[PDB]
């Protein structure tokens, strides 16, 4: 067992009840072109075209061979574009039951399969986009291999679903997916989980590793740092439990499996629970008549690392397994910075709120302060468990020194790994964007 | 034993050649960007000084000191030319030796010897040795301590200038002005060993 | 290129440079020595009360009035030698011509003392009006060198002048203040028992003090150095026997 | 009310307005009374409650016991020293000769020896408040000037620099020298480097080192630490260097300085460095909150104890400072003000948990060294913190270079 | 005129100490008083001009193996002559200037001009650029020594212009102006003021 | 007097001793032996040379001509070679044209490489087939007011093997020519005497080397066609010397002789099915004629093509008949021309304005997917900056935009 002690379990209101129910009826889905890192789409559909499930919508110019396929069967109704004609989303209206089908295998043939056949079926079905390479968090090249595939069978995000409830319903598909991954990988598959039991794959290279402690204990970056440190010449792949279930279903049935079980929670949600939905479902229909009145922010994913869902971006992300809704904090308070805070959360001990242990806060989207330079009081060390120097790495990210950033780390990191550092900064810095800029520089300069 | 360690501590701290005596300031203020390069330059300074000061002490005491050869003849007006020629020749010969025989030590520190062949730090060290009338072991210890103090100061300035990657310097001060101000603020801090008589 | 032309060039250049250098360096030695000496000559003429400006008048008056002599510290009797060119500061470090000072004997922290010291007799006609004793001691930052003029009795002070010091220009560098140096005229070096009685007093001196001069203000660590200087150089190891000889008579 | 008045004049200050060039001063007063009211825009849609304002107000509130005790102590020392020297019709002419005295007697207090805690604190305030006001105004001028010319928003941090500079100076500083010192501290040490969070030295002990080297007679000696006209008396790190622990004596009262007197703070010196008890009371609060560094404090303590014990062990028969124990170094001078409030500056210190220990140890070692073996200066804490501010980045360099070799071995 | 450009460009356009870092040691050391700064300016002018002249005379015959030996022989002979002249006539200034009279040999201006310009140019222009670089160096030396001597001691060239309190006046001298960091601060702010008016000298944001 | 002789003799002996000792230390410690330079893998044709010099002069002797544009000195960036074994360490100036990702393979600028140790070079895939020619000028007809077309005849039936978009290098000895020597017809003369640019003249004292892009396609055997713009002093300060080589090629006329050196090039077209959009201007008509004629005639590709040329006036236009003949026989190609200051004599009913505005408002704005085309471009400097900026605001990736700046 690996035990993490430096972190933060966020005490935000609206924790869900881990009971799965049926969600709203969805009539539109979409594929979001800005959430794939370094993706430049070559469109294969026009507004008015009719599509089938698992039918290609666009490809990648910078990643040859990768296909992004439709989750549902219907009609392309919107191709949204933004600044410099950047693709924002391709919206599809759900109508009919059409699909592209593939080959099906027995549950006992999957562990002994050709890597090229597995890769071909994955790329053609469009489920190859479930993987992400570390470093740079990009979809793998269809002609590459990795010696470590990390399965994320846990979750420590705030207001998140609990993977055991979902896996106990698709044990067979989960085991089939692990059996497919054991043949796809060159080496070992790491099923990172909590102490509770899960269905076991029985291939000799599929191993189970238990992680303990608060967030980030459930992020793939921590697992890679502790089990298989990555670098420029050691790359690992990452996949979550629902994508493994989808892989198992694809190889057992010959059909693309597009079924999510997401957590709908937050301080302004009446009944927080797990709901059944579809890949890319419309987030302005999934939350209809389920939130309190007022002005709120709808988020795809966690409040720590997520995308604000407004307008053309208001669809469930690809790598997201939860929806979060919280109020907007736009009040101005007379001497609000000098009040004794019984309702104010902080990692420091400057407020009265920490003296009431077991409290639950109705947190808003407020930035509790103005933008200021970094005065290091030691907050980044309290929340970062990896074996790095937080303050100096963040100052290298700020100053824009890419080389010393790579030396001090920055290649084992995602934008979700600096979410707590963005959280606890007294200068109100956003470090995910600085890390993405440094990684873009490092990937462009050869 | 106490006589030679007090001289070493004095040379390193009480009388710094970088921040107290102001010798070698152009190279000090120009090669202070990276700690690795400053460390290499400081090691080259240590070697050149510890080899240059004793040899010049020997040459002076054998030739140029009053009454060294003939009673009533002192050639103390050849100090400057003799010292500078010996320093230059010694540095060039050491550079060629490192360049041919030991390539790794050449890439390590021999690549700094052109910058040090004729520098004010070594000339001032030899001049101070002549003024202070040192013995041979005293000259060795003094040269070593002086080189070590110069290296310490330049590596500290390099560390500060690397920490300053986050600063926001006015455009007119960017570079030389802010490096001058930083060296002055370093001397203000090194002024703490002033009253010590060691 | 060619070694022959290289050696020709370097040898010709060496000759052309060395001729000029060694001709200029030897042609100016005597002028350099005179310029070095005139500074001490002017300091002594100033401490002796005589007014002089310009090397002409300085040399004239110093040669007509002041007479250097050599005094043996151990017995305080005159010794014959070359007094005009004696170098006490370099003699003090020589092992044969000096003495190492015991920790308790070293009250002024000078750590050594030459066997013979040079004194200067201010002479009017052939009568000895005063004697100028060179004293030195350790202060807070540097070694401080002074010139004290004593009258024939061996007690009364006629002047003081610190010609070398390196103390903070506004705190302990005030030993060069004319208003402080004017306090020394008329003081007494010894008491009724002929023991050192000069006292540097912290916090002002009572008006009418024959033995006390004002200490420096904010500088009690350089004022201690001056006190130690005089305590030593008026003692049994300093100018004590010579000053007793002067008191008895016959400068 | 005040909210309405603030948003109605906001059009005057936006570009093109009647008073646009004074916008940096309006946004400061607008955010001081009311919170900005902004929202998160990209990610981590919930933010921590702490900001620089609370950090600075918490460091500012911690020095109030020390400030008030320092004012009271300055008043009491001045009154005792005055009643020791003068009496009768001399005391009346000395009181009428100084405004610090006749203002204290005008506002209801008394300058006689039967004065209570109320008139002593008044007399100490008549010395502290002008210095604080001058420092604040003259340093804020340069802050606002740099922010206006460079188009920044004025930020807190000088709120702490100004008070920490005003409490580390003798009660009798001239005001023009305080202005010059705060000017050198703010402009040369902080603002030419970018402002708060972007320098490398301690801005308040770099304006005290300006006045210690430039005007050394008004910040040293025996005439500056008790505000009594014509009173000359030494402090206790100067009385120990002269004759040891047997020489610690208060000449104004004719009593021996005990260990409890220096710990409580009944001794002369810099306005607010005298009460170790009050300094500890404030430091415990700012350390509990996580704003100050207990690693730096422990390093300073370890270094002081080690070097003082070594000096006590090896001993000396000509130097009296060789026999000062560790519990006497603690309560004398500005050791505890510096250990607690000035060494713990986050911007000048080290950025690594392993480097903070070495930084504190160097501060303590250098303080004890400059105290004992440097014959010219009674203490060495402004000189030891300024020295360690130069080698703070080298310790981070060593720690990071050790961390990078651990990475390349694929174990980090 | 071809002359005035060559003599007046190294003063502000291509200043030695402020653009070509060469020459900081003597500028930091000898600028506590103004007489020493003047004498050092004149000495550096003389040595640089004549060394450029002679190196440009013999530039064609210098072997590449012993170039440094020959150039330093010329420079050291000139500096020895200068030091022997200073001791005979201006004795007191030499004592205050003790080691930085010899350090004119290793001053970077004298050697960088002999290497960069004198080996490649005729004799009469090398005298000219040596005089011009000496003027550019003396500009900074005199400008720094002015402030240091005025505010540190209240005197200019030894003449009392500000009456000190310990001489019955009103002025209290600044002690840092006689110490080490003051020269660093003065030269830094001077570089700031120079690069403010001529903003083509500003360095890249890197 | 006794001290002077002793001082002189000891001065001279000290200096002579130091010189002799440093010479003797040098004699034993520097090789002066010989090093061998290695090429692709063949034991034959391997260069041995003195350690004095760089890689450029060492490769220059053995008949191996690397692209040495901009007369070396670390400016062009085309003197790049791959070094297998240990050569010399990188220089910060070489980092200007070579990135940290490229340098790993072994790319270094040959100019800054200092030959003192043996090396192993892997030269770029058999470029040993480079020649130095001498040709007879066929014609020097004037194509525009500031552009002249130089034709050359390769002797003895030999033909230059090159690809569309490549360039040759033309070397010229020291000379002196006056702008009155130029044959500038009265059609384009009126603009010259307005500035009286016949005044200027230039002279050089050592030979110069420059590069020029060919204006004919590979299957046009036995000749080389170029477009050479005259490089006159700028208008702000006109007392600067004219263009050295540009004033020479304009001084040539029929029958004269000049020398050229080998086929080079990097501005090659990609082999896909995507649409191509050729943008040109000024002397950039030289590669754009070479690319277009290669596609429609030699390769006979059926891709969709388009050419957008931007001139100042109709007298500034040329090669019109050649393109109008292609647009008639082939229905894949289309041609458009846009003038900045159309005159009444031009009889102009067409596009007016800058070419980056004409291309956008007419064709690209309504295009179904402008990011899917290949853009080739060559023209004046601020025409490249205006077009690239317009294309970036449409979503086009720099991997599609192929730009050949005329030597920066
Ligand atoms: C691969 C390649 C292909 C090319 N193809 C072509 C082509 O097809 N057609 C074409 O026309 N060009 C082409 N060029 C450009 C051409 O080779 C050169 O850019 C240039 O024309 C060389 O001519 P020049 O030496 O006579 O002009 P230069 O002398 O190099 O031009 C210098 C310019 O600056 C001015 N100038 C000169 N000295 C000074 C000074 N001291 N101070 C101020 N101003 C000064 C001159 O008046 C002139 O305008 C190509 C370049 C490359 C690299
Ligand atoms: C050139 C134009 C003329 C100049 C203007 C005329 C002179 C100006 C002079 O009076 C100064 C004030 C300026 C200081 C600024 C800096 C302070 O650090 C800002 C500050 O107090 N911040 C705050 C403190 C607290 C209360 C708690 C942390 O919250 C804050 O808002
Ligand atoms: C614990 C803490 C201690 C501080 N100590 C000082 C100090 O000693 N001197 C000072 O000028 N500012 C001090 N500051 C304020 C701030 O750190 C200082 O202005 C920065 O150095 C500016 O970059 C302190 C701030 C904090 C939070
Ligand atoms: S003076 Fe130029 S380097 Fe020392
Ligand atoms: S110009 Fe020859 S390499 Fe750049
Ligand atoms: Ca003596």
């Amino acid at each position: 067992m690996i035990t993490i002690k430096k972190g933060l379990d966020l005490p935000i209101a609206g924790t869900p009840s881990q009971v799965i129910s049926d969600g709203k009826a969805i009539k539109k889905v979409a594929l979001l072109g800005e959430e794939y890192v370094g993706m430049r789409p070559t469109m294969h559909v026009r507004v008015g075209d009719e599509v089938k499930k698992a039918q290609i919508l666009f490809e990648d110019k910078k990643n040859p061979g990768v296909k992004f396929t439709s989750p549902v069967s219907g009609k392309v109704v919107e191709i949204n574009r933004g600044a410099k004609r950047v693709l924002q989303s391709v919206v599809i209206e759900v109508a009919g039951d059409d699909q592209v089908t593939f080959d099906k295998f027995e549950a006992n043939q999957l562990a002994s399969l050709n890597r090229d056949a597995i890769k071909t079926q994955l790329v053609e079905s469009g489920l190859w986009t479930a993987f992400r390479t570390r470093p740079f968090s990009k979809v793998p090249a269809i002609d590459s291999t990795s010696e470590a595939i990390f399965v994320t069978a846990m979750d420590t995000n705030p207001l998140a679903a609990e993977p055991t409830v979902v896996i106990n319903e698709q044990s067979e598909a989960f085991v089939a997916g692990l059996d497919v991954l054991s043949a796809l990988t060159t080496g070992k598959v790491y099923v990172c989980k909590k102490g509770t039991s899960l269905p076991r794959s029985q291939q000799p290279n599929v191993e189970e590793h238990v992680f303990d402690g608060p967030h980030p204990a459930g992020l793939a970056g921590t697992h890679m740092h502790f089990l298989y440190p990555v670098s420029a010449d050691h790359v690992a792949w990452s996949i979550n439990y629902q994508d493994v279930i989808a892989v198992g279903q694809l190889f057992l049935t010959g059909e693309l499996y597009t079924q999510r079980v997401v957590s709908l929670a937050g301080p302004v949600v009446n009944k927080p629970r797990l709901v059944r939905t579809v890949m890319g479902a419309s987030l302005e229909q999934l939350v209809d008549s389920e939130i309190m009145p007022g002005e709120v922010r709808i988020i795809s994913g966690s409040v720590l690392s997520g995308t604000k869902a407004t307008g053309p971006h208001a669809y469930l992300g690809r790598y997201h397994l939860q929806v979060s809704v919280l109020r907007e904090g736009r009040d101005k308070e007379l001497f609000g910075w000098a009040m004794p805070g019984k309702n104010k959360f902080s990692v420091t001990r400057s407020f009265l709120g920490h003296l009431f242990k077991g409290q639950v806060y109705n947190m808003t989207t407020t930035t509790n302060g103005s933008d200021r330079s970094m005065v290091p009081i030691g907050n980044y060390e309290k929340v970062m468990p990896l074996d790095m120097e937080p303050t100096l790495l963040l100052r290298d990210l700020c100053a824009g020194d890419s080389d010393s950033a790579v030396r001090l780390g920055a290649l084992e990191l995602d934008e979700e790994d600096l979410a707590l550092c963005t959280f606890v900064c007294p200068g109100k810095y956003e470090y995910g964007q600085l890390l993405r800029e440094c990684l873009d520089k490092i990937e462009k300069e050869g | 034993m106490e006589h030679y360690i007090s001289l070493l501590v004095k040379s390193i701290f009480i009388e710094n050649m970088a921040l107290s005596f102001f010798l070698g300031m152009c190279t000090f203020l120009a090669v202070s960007k990276k700690v690795k390069t400053s460390f290499g330059l400081g090691i080259a300074v240590i070697v050149v000084l510890t080899i240059s000061v004793p040899v010049n002490n020997l040459v002076y005491n054998l030739v140029l000191k009053p009454d060294a050869l003939v009673e009533g003849v002192d050639l103390s007006f050849l100090n400057f030319i003799t010292f500078i020629g010996v320093i230059a020749a010694l540095v060039q010969i050491l550079e060629m030796i490192l360049d041919r025989f030991f390539p790794p030590l050449y890439n390590a520190l021999g690549i700094f010897l052109p910058l040090i062949t004729v520098n004010c730090a070594i000339f001032g060290g030899v001049s101070f040795m002549v003024q202070r009338d040192y013995s041979f072991a005293e000259s060795v210890v003094y040269g070593f301590g002086s080189g070590v103090g110069w290296m310490l100061a330049i590596v500290a300035l390099a560390g500060i200038r690397e920490k300053m990657k986050y600063s926001d310097v006015p455009p007119g001060l960017r570079g030389l002005g802010i490096t001058f101000i930083t060296a002055g603020l370093m001397a203000l801090g090194f002024m703490s060993f002033s009253g010590v008589q060691l | 290129d060619s070694i022959k032309k290289t050696l020709f060039v370097v040898i010709a250049l060496s000759l052309v440079c060395s001729i000029i250098v060694s001709a200029a360096a030897v042609g100016l030695r005597d002028k350099q020595k005179e310029n070095a000496a005139l500074d001490k000559q002017s300091k002594i003429l100033q401490v002796a009360g005589i007014e002089a400006k310009g090397s002409k008048q300085i040399v004239e008056l110093f040669n007509k009035s002041i007479e250097p002599r050599l005094v043996d510290f151990n017995t305080g009797d005159f010794v014959e030698g070359d007094a005009a060119n004696y170098d006490q500061r370099k003699a003090a470090k020589e092992a044969s011509e000096s003495i190492k000072l015991t920790a308790e004997q070293d009250k002024a922290k000078i750590q050594r003392r030459a066997n013979v010291g040079v004194v200067y007799l201010v002479k009017d006609g052939d009568k000895t009006s005063k004697v100028i004793l060179p004293v030195h001691g350790n202060g807070l930052w540097s070694m401080m060198y002074a010139f004290v003029a004593v009258e024939t009795d061996g007690n009364t002070v006629s002047g003081l002048t610190y010609y070398e010091q390196g103390e903070t220009p506004g705190l302990g560098g005030e030993v060069e203040n004319p208003a402080w140096r004017a306090q020394w005229v008329g003081k007494k070096l010894f008491d009724e028992n002929h023991k050192p009685a000069i006292k540097i007093v912290k916090g002002g001196a009572p008006q009418g003090s024959e033995h006390g001069v004002d200490g420096l203000s904010g500088a009690t660590l350089t004022s201690n150095g001056v006190q130690n200087t005089f305590d030593f150089w008026l003692g049994d190891m300093g100018f004590g026997p010579f000053l007793t000889k002067v008191r008895d008579g016959g400068l | 009310g005040l909210k309405k008045f603030l948003e109605d004049i906001e059009h005057h200050f936006e570009p093109g307005g009647k008073h646009e060039k004074w916008f940096a001063l309006y946004e400061a007063a607008a955010t001081l009374f009311y919170t900005p009211g902004l929202v998160t825009k990209r990610s981590s849609h919930v933010r921590d409650s702490v900001d620089l304002k609370r950090i600075m107000i918490m460091v500012w509130l911690a020095v109030f016991p020390a400030m008030f005790w320092g004012m009271y102590n300055a008043g009491g020392q001045a009154i005792a020293a005055l009643n020791h020297l003068y009496s009768g019709d001399q005391l009346a002419a000395i009181v009428a000769g100084n405004w610090h005295y006749w203002l204290t007697e005008m506002l209801g207090g008394t300058m006689s020896s039967d004065a209570g805690w109320g008139s002593k604190m008044l007399l100490g305030a008549t010395y502290f408040l002008p210095i604080y006001a001058t420092v604040f105004i003259v340093g804020g001028f340069w802050e606002v000037l740099f922010c206006m010319v460079r188009k920044h928003e004025v930020n807190e941090g000088f709120f702490v620099t100004s008070i920490l500079f005003a409490l580390i100076v003798p009660p009798t500083l001239p005001l023009w020298q305080a202005a010059l010192g705060i000017t050198f501290g703010v402009v040369v040490a902080k603002e030419v480097f970018g402002g708060t969070g972007r320098n490398f030295l301690n801005p308040a002990l770099a304006g005290r080192a300006f006045l210690f080297f430039a005007y050394p007679a008004q910040i040293s000696g025996d005439l500056v630490w008790t505000a009594a006209d014509g009173y000359s008396g030494a402090t206790a790190l100067s009385q120990w260097a002269q004759g040891g622990a047997g020489a610690l004596i208060n000449n104004a009262t004719g009593q021996t300085i005990t260990w409890m007197d220096a710990f409580i703070g009944n001794i002369p010196g810099s306005i607010g460095e005298v009460s170790t008890l009050a300094l500890m009371i404030g430091a415990a609060f700012i350390v509990y909150m996580g704003i100050a560094s207990w690693r730096i404090i422990g390093g300073v303590m370890i270094g002081m104890i080690l070097l003082s014990t070594l000096f006590n062990v090896i001993g000396s028969d000509t130097n009296a400072m060789f026999n000062m124990p560790w519990h006497w170094h603690l309560v004398l001078g500005g050791f505890a003000f510096g250990m607690f409030f000035m060494a713990t500056d986050p911007v000048s210190a080290s950025f690594t948990n392993s480097g903070k220990w070495a930084y504190g140890i160097l501060i303590g070692v250098m303080c004890v060294l400059i105290r004992v073996v440097n014959p010219a200066y009674p203490e060495g804490m402004m000189l030891a913190i300024l020295f360690a501010n130069l080698f703070a980045p080298l310790f981070d360099h060593v720690v990071v270079e050790r961390n990078i070799k651990r990475r390349l071995a694929r174990y980090g | 005129k071809e002359l005035k450009k060559s003599v007046l460009a190294p003063v502000l356009d291509n200043n030695p100490i402020a653009l070509q870092v060469l020459g900081v040691c003597s500028a930091l050391a000898v600028t506590t008083k103004l007489e020493t700064a003047f004498v050092m300016t004149l000495a550096v002018m003389f040595v640089t001009a004549l060394s450029n002249f002679f190196v440009s005379l013999i530039r064609n015959h210098i072997p590449n193996s012993v170039r440094i030996i020959v150039q330093m022989a010329i420079i050291a002979s000139l500096v020895i002559v200068v030091d022997q002249i200073l001791k005979a006539y201006l004795y007191d200034i030499s004592k205050q200037l003790s080691v930085f009279v010899g350090l004119i040999i290793t001053n970077c201006i004298v050697m960088g001009r002999a290497e960069a310009f004198a080996m490649k140019s005729e004799p009469i222009p090398s005298f000219i650029d040596g005089i011009g670089n000496g003027l550019g160096y003396g500009f900074v030396l005199m400008t720094v020594g002015f402030f240091r001597e005025l505010l540190g001691s209240g005197k200019l060239f030894g003449l009392e212009v500000l009456p000190l309190i310990s001489n019955g006046g009103w002025y209290q001298p600044n002690g840092l102006m006689l110490l080490a960091p003051s020269a660093f601060f003065l030269i830094g702010f001077m570089i700031w003021a120079i690069r403010t008016f001529k903003p083509e000298q500003v360095e890249a944001k890197e | 007097m006794s001290t002077i002789i002793f001082g002189v003799v000891m001065f001279t002996l000290i200096i002579l001793a130091l010189v002799l000792v440093i010479l003797f230390a040098k004699s034993k410690l520097v090789p002066t032996g010989d090093i061998t330079i290695s090429i692709n893998g063949d034991p034959e044709k391997a260069i041995v040379t003195q350690p004095g010099g760089k890689l450029l002069t060492a490769l220059a002797g053995a008949g191996v001509f690397v692209s040495s544009a901009c007369g070396g000195g670390g400016s062009c960036g085309q003197c790049r070679v791959k070094i297998k074994s240990g050569g010399g360490d990188i220089l910060p100036t070489e980092l200007d044209h070579i990135s940290k990702g490229e340098a790993r393979e072994g790319e270094r600028l040959a100019c800054q490489v200092a030959v003192k140790a043996d090396m192993d070079l892997e030269l770029p895939e058999e470029i040993f087939g480079v020649k130095k020619w001498e040709c007879t000028v066929i014609s020097n007809d004037n194509k525009a007011t500031f552009i002249k077309e130089l034709k050359l005849a390769i002797p003895d039936g030999e033909s230059v093997p090159f690809r569309a978009g490549g360039y040759i290098q033309i070397e010229a000895p020291a000379h002196h020519v006056k702008y009155a020597d130029f044959d500038v017809p009265e059609k384009y003369r009126g603009d010259w005497d307005k500035f009286n640019l016949f005044r200027y003249e230039s002279k050089v004292d050592e030979p110069i080397i420059r590069a020029y892009s060919m204006a004919n396609y590979p299957e046009e055997f036995g000749i080389i066609m170029l477009n050479v713009r005259i490089a006159t002093p700028p208008p702000n300060n006109p007392n600067v010397p004219p263009g050295q080589m540009s004033s020479y090629i304009w001084s040539l006329k029929a029958g004269d002789k000049c020398t050229i050196s080998g086929p080079f090039g990097e501005f090659f077209a990609k082999d896909t099915d995507a649409e191509m959009v050729f943008i040109g201007g000024g002397a950039g008509m030289a590669p754009m004629r070479s690319h277009i004629f290669d596609q429609l005639k030699r390769l006979k590709s059926k891709r969709k093509m388009s050419y957008w040329y931007g001139a100042r006036s109709k007298r500034e236009m040329f090669y019109v008949e050649d393109f109008d003949g292609l647009a008639a026989e082939n229905d894949n190609f289309v041609w458009h021309c846009a003038l900045s200051d159309p005159q009444p004599e031009d009889n102009w009913t067409g596009y007016t304005g800058f070419i980056h505005n004409v291309l956008y408002e007419n064709y690209l704005k309504d295009h179904e997917a402008p990011e899917d085309c290949e853009y080739y471009m060559c023209g004046p400097p601020m025409m490249n900056a205006a077009v690239i900026n317009m294309l970036k605001n449409l979503g086009v990736e720099e991997e599609n935009i192929l730009l050949d700046d005329f030597g920066g």
